[PDB]
């Protein structure tokens, strides 16, 4: 479904 | 409060004077909200996730009331699949994982 | 244990015999692990995040020990930029968000 992983700003 | 994870950990937040529903996301370094207007200057940025990167607008030092707790920090706005409250703000409200 | 969010909440997990580091992700419905040649039957699936969707292989009833706490459930394998523990397993180990 939804796997909202978020890295560092780029 | 203590929030279990049988359902998505969504809470109401206050930002720019407006109310919104956001997801407490320990897997996000930053906070990203769906397209919206926010006061002040912003800088073009990019952030990545499982599907790759997206372009966002970066607003700094933005006050956000999260489920009753106050935070003031960076808020990214862009085509995120959902309003996400990241660690940058989760740490400010003293949020931790426990088991 | 209590995990603060100053840094990414990475913990050691045991799966398919191997030991690896994975992100405790409250913003993920499912568990996704970086590509690994696990044995057994699987079903094709598409999971999304920021940036878009990726194709993954779904394995059911897979044992996963999280920081010593035993769990067992569906594990997705594919081109994810990080090993991710989703709510499907976090609920099994009694993980909560607290502030």
């Amino acid at each position: 479904r939804q796997v909202n992983f978020l890295g560092k700003i780029n | 409060p203590q929030i279990t994870l049988w359902k998505r950990p969504l809470v109401t937040i206050r930002i720019g004077g407006q109310l919104k529903e956001a997801l407490l996301n320990t897997g996000a370094d930053d906070t990203v909200l769906e397209e919206m207007n926010l006061p002040g200057k912003w800088k073009p940025k990019m952030i990545g996730g499982i599907g790759g990167f997206i372009k966002v607008r970066q607003y700094d030092q933005i006050p956000v009331e999260i489920c009753g707790h106050k935070a003031i920090g960076t808020v990214l706005v862009g085509p995120t699949p959902a309003n996400i409250i990241g660690r940058n703000l989760l740490t400010q409200i003293g949020c931790t994982l426990n088991f």
